[PDB]
RNA sequence: AUUGAAAAAAAUAAUAUAUAUUAUAUAUAUUAAUUAUAAAUUGAAAUAUGUUUAAUUGAAUAUAUUUUAGUAAUAGAUAAAAAUAUGUACAGUAAAAUUGUAAGGAAAACAAUAAUAACUUUCUC
């Protein structure tokens, strides 16, 4: 049997994932629970006494409403340690620029830009490529000479593909699966692998970076079944 | 008493204790409380189903992995010995970096060296 | 001899009363070297922090991507390689 | 006392009574901590944890596929030895202490889907040798570790005595804080990020560092500490400041997949390795 | 939506209470907790914030879960693994999680806790499991009422008896308490609460109260003595308090005969057991059996032997323990006993 | 109970009140507190009563009445630093040696260092 290359290159998402609808929710929920729980604020030690630092912040908060003699306090009576209500929550409101964070959606994601790399920044992006017919895979290799290791020879191929744009590394030597079949007595040993710092660009016609849902919509049933476990959900 | 420097010891030692600076017990009602009860298990199972999610997918890889490096052993012998080396000193690359809360300006160098 | 702070009666924290330590906390923004900001929890009041020095702008934590200095600037109107090979005869030694 | 005599009286059943349960005396103690009906409740998990993530995502697989050896067996520890029976002397004898070592040493075991090594707890270790003099230097070392984490720090004393070093025993000395889950995150992304990149001249982590089962660990100086954020906003606030050390224990086998999965968020490691 | 459907459901699994259900079930934190009486309490308080929305997205969660079991629980045919699939399905239920806490488990009302629903009766288990078992099990231990009497228990059934006909009083006995004779002069009310998934129909019981410290001066040692015994009693999940009204004349192998103990004779342990029938198959009915009445004798009774003999199975147990008082001669007398022994204060 | 928001009730336990019994039970009502305690010409906050600005509320400022700040460690049934050495109840395991780690070095501190077959529960193929 011919011993073919497969190689899968994986872009690594470069922000946080995007949480669940349930998730949000959820660490909202325990946020505010944290915030009921937490202790006072202990501005004395943050803050000096009588200094313009400390005026500033005392402007920016707001007192708790003290206990009275003469008056019914419906909500109980005010119980203060270093000015705050102990039955609540306390909220305490705080070159020289604001820092302002840049937005996590794209340019290249509201195009809709396929080739790009920077159009998903929270998601795993993996190297899919389309061959003569109008299937998609992930980039096959004839492995003819069999004198260097299986993946040094894949890295060699993308290198060649790309015009030394490209710069990967390799995650392992041993391969994380074969691709095998009767029809074409072949064996398609994929190596994994980690795009680092470059452009592809690029025999294939065209090509696409995608995460994991997309490629099930790209690539055939079979395939994606084959292969659906090596690629990671997020 | 306490000089100057004492005091100011006194003052950090106040920020860690827990002395008049924390606030009432979360006392809930019964109905609330098996609200509370019912979003925690959930959110349990939640985590689990995810943990074993997870854990499958390694295990399927790892069968994979199993899977390739005995049809490598069975074909090619140079081949598979030089998949199965000792990768004691490897090391994952720098540039391979833990994904921040938002992007940077530039978010992916196109060259490099 | 020895400087101390004397102790006090300590206060008997009864079995079940026990309460963990919630210590005041803020959201903090880190703007990294580059425009990446990071969300952190702090106890420091602080909203916002932008960094000069981190790994995203030193060579060891990216490689493929003041005397001197001082000697630079008040050394500037004369540009101080060709300078190297002027004054560099190897003879003498 | 009539007499010292331990011995505890067989049952007949095998329900396991618990005897807290049948008091009456400790009764929010009765309610588990993760409860909310509990004075000791927390909201544990507050906040989506980053480095945790990450490691789930990208490292998890990678660090499987590196450390997958083909048809790889179980490799013993050195355990204590039996005694062979060839004299009567042998018979109630305790075994011989293993072969090297006195203490007896751990079987690694080969890194399949389950066992993949990962962070499990950092202590960062902070001995302040001047407070053999000045107690108060403890509290402070104390304040700015717990300043550094947002974790309860532990109060360390001295333990032994010597004259040479001017120390007695049972003095409050530093102090430690075992981190744990997100706040450990937390701390080694700081780490990784803010403060041990505005050290100048550090190459690494040492590879010849660590444990023999994976434990890795290394040291920061009064200087290094001034880098941390909390530390870092005001510079007036700590005229003093002290060094530490950061044990951080890992789930591995052995110390080279820990000082790889260590490198994967972004540790760099120097040295010759072993 | 499976846990608001009630066409194939039973009842209990809702809550009663139409004020509780709302405040469980609304859209925005508006109302105010039927839990909180009082008016100036409810205004005090407040409940966690976002607490809604989050709730809710639980219910769905789990009410999916529930609904995805039940698939599987009607297409299984075997009986305990179906109760198992169906405790599956409604035990993280938030209005059944309400209903079994806040509520009696003993004298449990049938549409708010029904033993006969399987979840429910889970529930009850699990609640036996973590105090009322254990502190039974302790006390069997401690005093010495299994070896004693017999060998081992497997707590199964939860065993409570009540002492009304005498005193007046209302009292669940804790095991291992010291009652006066005038508390224990009539007889005793068992209530055998049954956990396991059980042919209520054909299974029977028996229940017997033995004294194993009644002394024998001939053999220098100590005899048992049935001091009330029962057979053939039929029990349900949730009729199941054991009283003169249900059991039957035939019923009683030994009818009670009171606690009398003698004068330093000593503390007298009196521990009933409760055992299971067994069950005959190709029988449709209640298999009953009888007991040789001859045989069994009251002043000396080996209960193992017993046991043995009619192929029985203790799943529950309880244990008082009497003493002497002044009362225990007019109990005597009411009873028709003779006088009552009189025994030297030292144990020489 | 008055106040906010938009017929009732059905556990345990605690509290209040009542009574049942030579039975520390039951009934009804309600769910408090939970890390505090005297003493502060000086810090900080609230409320009330005035005055000025853009019937009004915000903002500023004066007096009065309060409230906070005395900033101090254990937060765990703590478990081999030191401290109450006799009772009882509940629970746990030491040491050495080894491999490391900022000053630290043979000798200060912290970390790590035997085996999971079977069992129960939970999630899952």
């Amino acid at each position: 049997p011919k011993i073919k290359v497969g190689v899968l290159l994986s872009r690594i998402p470069i922000i946080k994932s995007e949480l669940n609808e349930l998730e949000k929710k959820y660490y909202e929920y325990q946020s505010e629970l944290e915030k009921r729980l937490m202790w006072t604020f202990p501005a004395y030690f943050y803050f000096k006494k009588g200094t313009v630092a400390e005026h500033k912040f005392l402007s920016l908060q707001k007192g708790p409403i003290s206990k009275k003699n003469g008056i019914w306090f419906p909500r109980g009576i005010p119980d203060i340690k270093h000015g705050r209500e102990r039955s609540t929550k306390q909220e305490v409101k705080l070159v020289n620029r604001p820092v302002i964070p840049n937005d996590r959606i794209t340019e290249a994601d509201r195009s809709n830009d396929m080739k790009s790399l920077e159009r998903q920044l929270s998601r795993t992006l993996y190297l899919l490529v389309k061959d003569k017919s109008g299937t998609w895979k992930f980039p096959n290799f004839d492995l003819s000479d069999e004198s260097k290791p299986l993946h040094v020879h894949a890295e060699n191929e993308l290198k060649l593909l790309s015009g030394d744009q490209i710069y990967t590394w390799s995650v392992s030597a041993t391969p994380i699966g074969v691709l095998q079949d009767e029809r074409n007595r072949t064996a398609e040993f994929i190596v994994k692998s980690h795009i680092l710092a470059g452009k592809f660009d690029l025999a294939f016609e065209d090509f696409a970076w995608l995460t994991k849902g997309e490629i099930s919509e790209y690539v055939p049933k079979d395939y994606f079944n084959k292969t659906e476990f090596l690629l990671a959900d997020n | 008493s306490l000089s100057p420097l004492a005091q100011r010891v006194v003052t950090q030692l106040s920020v860690m204790s827990a002395s008049r600076k924390q606030p009432k017990l979360l006392k809930l009602a019964r109905e609330d409380l098996i609200k509370h009860q019912t979003i925690e298990k959930c959110w349990s199972i939640y985590q689990q189903q995810q943990r074993e999610r997870r854990n499958l997918q390694l295990e399927l890889q790892y069968k994979s992995i199993e899977r390739s490096m005995n049809l490598l052993q069975e074909l090619s012998p140079r081949l598979f010995e030089a998949a199965n080396a000792s990768e004691k000193g490897k090391r994952f690359p720098m540039e391979m970096k833990v994904p921040t809360d938002f992007p940077p300006n530039t978010l992916w160098h196109y060259n490099f060296r | 001899t020895r400087i101390t702070l004397p102790r006090r009666p300590a206060k008997k924290i009864q079995l079940g009363k026990s309460r963990p330590a919630i210590y005041h906390q803020f959201n903090v923004k880190m703007e990294l070297s580059d425009g990446s900001v990071v969300i952190r929890r702090s106890q420091y009041p602080k909203g916002e922090i932008r960094l000069i020095q981190d790994q995203r702008n030193n060579p060891l934590w990216n490689p493929s991507r003041g005397s001197l200095d001082r000697f630079n600037k008040r050394y500037s109107s004369l540009f101080s390689t060709v300078e190297l090979s002027e004054e560099n005869k190897k003879k003498t030694q | 006392p009539k007499s010292a005599c331990s011995l505890v009286k067989p049952v007949h059943h095998l329900v396991k009574i618990d005897k807290s349960k049948l008091s009456p005396r400790f009764p929010e103690l009765k309610y588990d901590k993760s409860d909310i009906r509990s004075p000791g409740f927390k909201p544990k998990d507050t906040h989506a944890d980053r480095l945790n993530d990450h490691y789930l995502n990208t490292l998890q697989s990678d660090l499987l596929l590196i450390n997958y050896s083909h048809n790889a067996a179980v490799v013993k520890g050195l355990k204590q030895r039996a005694w062979s029976g060839d004299s009567p002397y042998h018979l109630n004898r305790p075994p011989k202490n293993p072969r090297g070592s006195k203490a007896q040493l751990p079987d690694i075991h080969p890194i399949k889907w389950s066992n993949i090594p990962g962070l499990e707890s950092v202590v960062i270790n902070c001995f302040v040798r001047e407070a053999r003099e000045n107690q108060l230097l403890a509290i402070t070392a104390a304040l700015q570790l717990q300043q550094i984490t947002g974790c309860k720090p532990h109060p360390i004393f001295s333990k032994n005595d010597v004259p040479t070093w001017k120390l007695r025993k049972g003095h409050q000395m530093g102090a430690k804080v075992e981190l744990k889950g997100k706040e450990m995150s937390q701390f080694l992304s700081t780490l990784t990020e803010i403060v041990l990149p505005r050290i100048r001249e550090y190459k690494g982590i040492s590879n010849q560092s660590g444990n023999r089962f994976g434990g890795i660990s290394f040291g920061l100086t009064a200087e290094d500490i001034k880098f941390f954020p909390e530390i870092d906003a005001n510079q007036d606030s700590w005229p003093k400041t002290f060094g530490m050390h950061i044990n951080i224990n890992t789930s591995a086998q052995l110390d080279y997949q820990a000082r790889t999965l260590l490198s994967g968020f972004q540790f760099p490691f120097f040295g010759e390795e072993k | 939506h499976i846990w608001s459907d009630f066409t194939t459901r039973p009842s209990s699994l809702s809550i009663q209470s139409s004020k509780v259900k709302n405040y469980l079930f609304q859209k925005k934190a508006s109302l105010d907790p039927p839990s909180i009486s009082r008016r100036s309490n409810r205004i005090k308080y407040s409940p966690p914030e976002h607490i809604d929305e989050i709730f809710r997205m639980s219910y769905d969660f789990l009410e999916q879960r529930s609904s995805k079991f039940y698939e599987l629980a009607n297409k299984t045919k075997n009986p305990l693994k179906k109760d198992a699939l169906l405790i599956k399905a409604e035990i993280n239920n938030p209005e059944v999680q309400y209903n079994f806490q806040f509520n009696n488990k003993l004298n449990n009302v049938k549409d708010i806790i029904d033993y006969d629903v399987p979840v429910y009766r889970h529930l009850g288990k699990q609640h036996w499991e973590s105090y009322g078992q254990m502190l039974l099990m302790q006390r069997l231990e401690t005093l010495a009422a299994i070896p004693d009497t017999l060998p081992t228990l497997v707590p199964r059934a939860e065993v409570n008896i009540k002492f009304p006909f005498s005193t007046g009083v209302n009292k669940w006995i804790e095991p291992g308490e010291f009652l006066s004779s005038n508390v224990t002069s009539m007889r005793p009310i068992f209530k055998i609460q049954e956990y396991e998934l059980v042919n209520v129909e054909k299974q029977l019981y028996t229940v017997l109260i033995v004294n194993p410290d009644v002394p024998d001066l001939s053999n220098d040692s100590f005899k048992t003595a049935l001091c009330y015994g029962l057979v053939n009693i039929n029990l349900t999940y949730n009729d199941n308090l054991i009283d003169p009204r249900k059991f039957h004349s035939s019923n009683i192998i030994a009818d009670y005969l009171p606690p009398v103990p003698e004068k330093n004779a000593g503390k007298q342990r009196f521990v009933v057991w409760v055992f299971r029938q067994p069950l005959i198959e190709d029988k449709q009915g209640p298999n009953m059996l009888e007991i040789d009445r001859k045989e069994l004798s009251r002043d000396d009774f080996d209960i193992r032997q017993f046991t043995k003999k009619y192929n029985l199975t203790a799943i529950g147990a309880h244990i008082w323990r009497s003493e002497w008082d002044a009362k225990v001669a007019a109990v005597r007398e009411k009873y028709g006993l003779p006088p009552g022994r009189v025994f030297s204060r030292v144990r020489r």
